[PDB]
């Protein structure tokens, strides 16, 4: 199945090279990872830590940081930002 | 483990 990201999420995905308005969840996840790399948001020493507080992504997550080892803040943002 | 590698855990 395919989902429709809301505007600020779609702006993030497009910034990471995505095209179009609909995506599989797998590709949303791909482009969110791409975004974090492109924007250099991960900690250089502890690379599971994403420091997103200064970025639109952090605004959208409602958080300054998250760990890739506990993605619950992503699932939350996704539930709020995907029109199914 | 690099960020890109960690991100591959997410499924």
């Amino acid at each position: 199945n395919q989902v429709r990201p809301k505007l600020p999420l779609l702006k993030i995905l497009h910034a990471a090279g995505a095209q179009g308005e609909m995506f599989t969840v797998k590709e949303v996840m791909h482009y969110l990872g791409q975004y974090i790399m492109v924007k250099q948001l991960y900690d250089q020493q502890e690379q599971h830590m994403v420091y997103c507080g200064g970025d639109l992504l952090g605004e959208l997550l409602g958080r300054q940081s998250f760990s890739v080892k506990d993605p619950s803040p992503l699932y939350d943002m996704l539930r709020k930002n995907l029109v199914t | 483990t690099s960020f890109a590698e960690y991100w591959n855990l997410l499924s």
